[PDB]
Order: C-alpha cells, then structure tokens, then sequence
C-alpha cells in the first residue's frame, strides 16, 4: 500500500519498536517496524516459552534482554533484505 | 619431579588413551 | 467540536505510556493534559477539580481502574465525569463490570491513534460535546 | 580423585603435543568429557601429581601396554591378505536406549513411524521396551506390538542410519541437557516458600489447572504427609529429631499425624511429649513452620541416603 | 591480615612487571578488588612482609605450583587433535542470582518478560526463587509459575546473552552500590535525635504518609519496645546494664515495661529497684533519655553479636 | 630481605595468581 506518511503513522499501534535503517547509496532513512506481539513471541520461543500463555502488551518499554533479542531479529532482517 | 615424568612422556599415546579409558570407566 | 481546552487526566503505572497518551492527545488538539501514576494520585488530583476527561489504565498499583471508576461515580461532583478505560487484556467479565460501573469507553492495548480518536469522538458525541 | 580427574592431570602434565596425540585415540565422548574437566582445573598439588603418575605407571603395567590400534592393524591385515567400530557404536546406542527414563524415550520415539518404533524396541531390553510401550496410547502401542510380533529383520544399512539419527538426537539432547522444569522443580520451590505464598500459588495453579496443581502437590513434601509414611521410617526419623524441635513442630500438627508420631515413640517418651504438648503455651506459627521445615529437611536427607522411604 | 591484603603486599613486593603479568591470569572482579585494595595501602611493616612471603611460599608448595593455563592448553590440544570459562561464568551468575536479597532480585526482574522471569528462576535455587515469586503480584507470579511448569529448555546462545545482560546490570549496580536510603537509614537517624525533633519528624511523615512513618517506626528502636522482647534477652541485657543507669532509665518508663524489667531480675534486686524508684526524687527528662539511649546502644551491641533477639 | 624475595620473583605468574585466588577465597 502507498499512502502519505501521516496516514502510515496514524495506523501504527502504540507502543511499538521502531528501527531506523539506511539503504546505501540511496539517500534517506528507512524504517523497520516490529510489533510488540512479534517481539513477545520471539522472546517466548528463545527462552523456552510453550506459547500457551501469550503476553499482553502493558505499554512498558522493552527491557535490555528484549532489546538484544530485537537487535538479533533486526540484524537477520537487514541481512535478508540486503541479500 | 624425578625421571618418572620423562619416562611417562615416552610412553605410547595408545597406552595413555587406554589408561584414561579405564580410569573413566572405573568412575 | 469538543472544547480544545478540556483538561485530561491520564492515569497509568508506566510513565512512557502516559507520555505516549499525552502526545497522542496533543496531536488531536488537546494540550491541557495531566498525568497520574496510580488511582490514589488520580483521586487526589481529581479532588483539586478542573478536569473534564479521564484516561485510566485497568491494572494499577494500590488502586485498579475499576475501583477508581467506582469512587469517581460515587462522588456527586464527579459522577458525570467521563472516564476512558485502557487495558492490556479485554476479558468479557472485566468489560461488563466496567460497563456496570459506568465506563464511558474502552481501549485495548496495543492501539492506534485512529482508534483513540474514534473513541474520543464517540464519547463526545454521546455527551453532546 | 575420580578417574577423569587423574586422566586430566596426566594430560596436563605430559605436554600439549602428547595430549593431542592421545586425544586422537579417544572417542568423541571421552574427548569432550576430558576437555570439559580440563576447563575447570585450577590447581594440581604435589600429591595430585605424584599419586597420579604412580597410578598411571601401575595401570600401564596392569595391562602391560601393547594393544596396537585395532582398526588400522585389522584394515592393513585384511588388505594385505585379501561392523568393527560401527558395530560397537550400534551396540553402545542400544545400551544408550536402555539407560534413559522410559518417559523420555517414549516421548522421543512417540512421533516415529510405528515400524520404526517396533524396530527400535526389538533391539532394546525387555523391561525397557515394556516400560516404553506402557506409556503409548492403546492404538499405537498395540500396532507396535503387532509389528514386533511380525518383525522380519532389518538390513544393516537402515539400522546404521537409524542409529546415526538417534545418536544425533541424543547429542542434541545432551547439548541441551534440559534442566529440570517439570512439576518436581516447582514443588521443590513451593516447599521452601512461606505457607501463605505456597498455598496461594497452589490454589492459583489449581484455578488454572487442577491437574497441574495436583501433580505439583504429589511431587511436594509439605509436611502432614508423614502419616502416610511407614512406621519404621518414622521411628528412624525420631532418632534424628530433637525433642524440643519435635514438640514445637507437633504443636501445629493434626491429631492423626500427632498420634502417628506418638505411636512410633517409646511409651515413656510418648507420655512426656503428650504432657509437654498439654502444658506448653501457644507457639507462634512461624516457629512451628520453621521446625516443620527442619524436620522435612531431615526427612529428605534420610531419604537420599536410603534410610527413609517416602 | 586478610587474603586480599596478603595478595596486595605480594603484588607490591614483586615489581610492576610481575604484578601486571599476574593480573593477566586473574578475573576482572579479582583485578578490580586488588586494585581497590592496593589503592588504600599506606605502609607495609617487616612482619607484614616476612609473614606474607613465607605464607606465599607455603601456599605455592601447598598446591605444588603446576596448573598450566587451562584455556590456552585446552585450545591448543583441541586444535592439534581435531562452555569452558563461559560455562563457569554462567554458573557464577547463577550463584550471583541466589546470594542477593529476594526483594532486590524481584525488583530487578519485575519488569522483565514473564518467560524470561521463569527461565531465570528455573536455574536458581528453590528457596531463592520461592522468595522472589512471593514478592510478585498475583497475576505475574502465577503466570511465571505456569511458564515454569511448562519450561521446555533454552538454547545456550539465548541463555548466554541473558547471563551477559544480567552481568552488565549487576556491574552497574555494584558500581552504584546503592548506599542505604530506605526507611532503616532514617530510623537509625531518627533514633539518635532528641525526643522533640524525633516525634515531630515522625508525626510529620505520618501526615505526609502514614505508611511511610509506620515503616520507619517499625525499623526504629525508640525504647519502650523491650516489653515485646523475649525474657531471656532481657535477662541477658540486665547483666550489662548498670544498676543506677537502669534505675534512672526506668524512672520515665511505662509500668508495663517496668514490670517487664522487674520480672527478669532477681527478687531481691527487683525489690531494691522498686524501693529506689519509690524513694528517688524527680529526674530530668534529658538524663532519662540519655540512659535509655545507652541501654538501646547496649541492646544493639548484643543483637549484633547474636546474644539478643529483637 | 634474604634471597627469598628473588626466588619468589622467579615464580610463574600463574602460580602467584592461584595463590592470590586462594587467599581471596579464604577471606
């Protein structure tokens, strides 16, 4: 879907993990948006979560371990996108 | 540290391996 | 149109969530926003008066959203004050209890700015604002 | 010092080249175990060196060295004149599929093809295969039994491939070496809580899942279950429990458990304990809980030594 | 001299190059501790040198030196032939997550993901995890318990990353090493004030927050609470309190506390104290407060030695 | 200050590190 930036911002659930990326040599800053549900699912899978107890988003900031998990996911996503 | 260290260093590695295997089996 | 000088009380146990809600309200044209960390502080600030709308979280320390709503409704001076409920889990029993308590609206985390704007517009239309 | 420790000291004291040469004649499991043990070495004392060297000399004389490498020698002799370690590894895997818990093996092979399950169980011990089959559902268990009854033999290549796959799965499991996460670990955690939070957690788990809470309850020793323990174990327990500690702990115990303890004591001691219980004033619940916790620790210690059956 | 002091003297007396070489074989915590201890060194006497050198020689003979560097030797042997310190560090972090106060650890991991909390508690001791769970709210605690009940194991990489994050948080906390700022510190401050300002501060804090004042009150020993102390501790206290000091202090004490003190004294001494109280004239409140402060200091000294329970 | 200082200076740094570790553990 192609739409103005304000419409895209208006349809983003909050809070959310927003990652700024650069696509060299093109000029500008790209965004990789990770929903909290996906982050929680990845954290569950990485740390032995059975998946039977979904974690409800309380609106809190991501912890340092969650930040590192997001880091790893973003690195994998950027490698895949570049390839 | 007598000559026993040097004498043991000249033993066949297979002998050392068998001694190690027996020691681990006895555990 | 709703009065842009309407005073909003945002109650949540997380400061980041309160800041996000305040920024969303500012983007909607409402600049008179105050924040409360729990139900006790929210009630203390309500005793000061001057508020026209309340956005409160369900699970908060020392007082949950349902008890705060019941206390607000039990007060004659604030029984007509609209309260918006924001939660992380939309259990049917909790929603029914809040509706019986007199909740003006319900929002489920995570949500978008469009959903919050729609809820505010619906609440204002119901109140004739 | 264990044999692994002696071997590690020997490898450390012969030089890096000699130790590397010795590793070439050792299996992967032995090399991994030695490397793990070599990792945690912090100091080797004079006795830990001299005794190890003397024992190594006596062991080298025990089997009188010799034993040229069997595989290379056999291959050379066969080539000049004209199974083996693969057969030994298959036999070891057969052994490995018998020392495991029946539940673990059953869960490992539950999703396998019924013919594969039957083939695996044929090479296993009768008792282990019997226990594994007991944990399967009716249909799958009976299908495996019928396939066993008509087992026609497996080609060595297919058996070797199955053994290699099972070895890979076992290597993955050992790398994981799953830390105890079942109801037993929670029960051990729950038993060390205060009564308030322990009961609250038990009730909440029952609210979520009564079966799960019951499993945790069945795996926990929260006192008041010593009535179900045999008289001999209780009598053994009383020899290690202080009289005052037992008196304080039994103050908050139910009359059935109190009579269970009294019946296992001598009549004079039973009368003394009854008089002390009747005469001693109220005791704070925290002290009684602490004494019961100490008695439970004594019970656990006796059970670990085999002197008490729970 | 502690072992750290002896090690510091040894490092100072072997030269800068040798000390630097030794630091390369020590962990970061040990190096930091030695550097901190080396910072405060002002003088090393003849005995502090000779005894340290002799003890170092006897210790080097105790484990007979040896113990070539395990990591480098193991790596070389594995490379030539074909966990470790990471596993040891993970084990140490497991130990580190058990020696802390349950409240501190619970607050540290309160905001973590429930699966992360469950994973951490699985590797912890049963008692420590039980205490941590007791401090969580009902919903989060029960969610963590349910996740523990269905714990399926964690990959080594994720566990290592979590351990590294926890180690970083612990390093930050230790760098802070938060000086005691809770209600206990204020209670210690308040107990050393005069009665006027002490009561004024307590009343004002209650005006601001009754719960906060009650917490400070519960953490302070402002006398008149010795009635709630056991008889044995009071009897032990009377052996260290001067008769005149007790007489002056008990002049302003309530009749319940006075009878509590009298009941723990011998009957002749109790009668003497009663007669002195009845016959001695009025005593200035400042002197009584000073005597009560001295008695409280004696109580604190006895409690620190374990002879008195508060 | 006899020759013991010089003899201790020639010891392996790993030995010194292990002695330091044991001393700190005993604290």
């Amino acid at each position: 879907r192609i739409q103005p930036y304000h419409e895209f911002a208006r349809n983003l659930p909050v809070p959310t993990n927003l990652n700024l990326i650069h696509l060299k040599p093109l000029r500008g800053t790209g965004l990789v948006v990770f929903s909290p549900s996906l982050v929680f699912i990845a954290v569950d899978n990485l740390f032995g979560g059975d998946g039977r107890f979904p974690t409800k988003v309380e609106g809190r900031e991501f912890t340092h371990t969650e930040q590192r998990v997001i880091n790893r996911m973003l690195k994998l996503a950027l490698e895949g996108y570049s390839d | 540290m007598s000559q026993r260290i040097r004498e043991m260093s000249d033993n066949d590695p297979r002998v050392v391996a068998l001694v190690i295997r027996q020691w681990m089996s006895n555990d | 149109m709703a009065d842009k000088e309407l005073k909003f009380l945002v109650v949540d146990k997380f400061s980041t969530m309160r800041r996000i809600v305040r920024n969303l309200l500012k983007e909607l044209g409402f600049n008179n926003v105050e924040e409360a960390e729990d139900g006790v502080d929210a009630l203390n600030k309500l005793q000061a008066g001057g508020f026209g709308f309340i956005i409160s979280d369900w699970n908060m320390p020392n007082m949950d959203g349902l008890e705060l709503l019941k206390t607000i409704r039990a007060d004659s001076a604030m029984s007509a004050l609209p309260v918006l409920m924001v939660t992380a889990e939309a259990k049917k029993e909790n929603i029914i209890a809040a509706a019986q308590a007199g909740a003006s609206g319900w929002v489920v985390k995570p949500f978008t700015a469009a959903t919050l704007e729609e809820k505010l517009n619906k609440i204002f239309e119901k109140l004739g604002m | 010092l264990s044999g692994t420790d002696k071997s590690v000291i020997l490898l450390m004291t012969i030089g890096e080249d000699r130790a590397a040469e010795v590793f070439k004649h050792l299996s992967t499991r032995e090399v991994q175990a030695l490397s793990t043990a070599m990792a945690n070495v912090r100091q080797i004392s004079n006795k830990q060196l001299t005794d190890v060297l003397s024992e190594f000399e006596q062991e080298a004389e025990q089997f009188a060295a010799l034993n040229i490498n069997a595989n290379e020698y056999l291959r050379s002799v066969l080539v000049k004149a004209l199974d083996i370690l693969e057969t030994r590894d298959t036999t070891s895997g057969i052994e490995t599929l018998n020392f495991m818990e029946p539940q673990s093996a059953a869960d490992l092979i539950r999703d396998e093809h019924p013919q594969i399950i039957a083939t695996i169980l044929v090479h296993l011990k009768r008792s282990q295969a019997a226990d594994i089959l007991a944990l399967f559902d009716e249909r799958l268990r009976h299908d495996v039994m019928l396939r066993i009854a008509t087992f026609g033999g497996v080609q060595p290549a297919a058996l070797a491939e199955l053994t290699e796959v099972l070895n890979g799965l076992l290597d993955g499991q050992n790398l994981k070496r799953s830390k105890m996460g079942g109801v037993r670990t929670a029960a051990e955690i729950i038993n060390l809580m205060k009564t308030q939070q322990e009961e609250a957690v038990i009730t909440a788990v029952r609210e979520f899942d009564g079966e799960l809470a019951q499993k945790i309850i069945d795996e926990m020793f929260l006192f008041e279950n010593l009535v179900d323990v045999d008289d001999r174990s209780i009598q053994r327990l009383l020899q290690e429990v202080d009289s005052e500690s037992l008196l304080i702990a039994l103050k908050g115990a139910e009359p059935p458990l109190r009579e269970k303890f009294l019946r296992n004591m001598s009549q004079r001691a039973a009368d003394i304990l009854r008089d002390d219980l009747a005469n001693r004033g109220p005791v704070r619940l925290s002290q009684v809980e602490n004494e019961q916790k100490a008695i439970l620790l004594i019970v656990r210690r006796l059970a670990e030594t085999g002197e008490m059956v729970i």
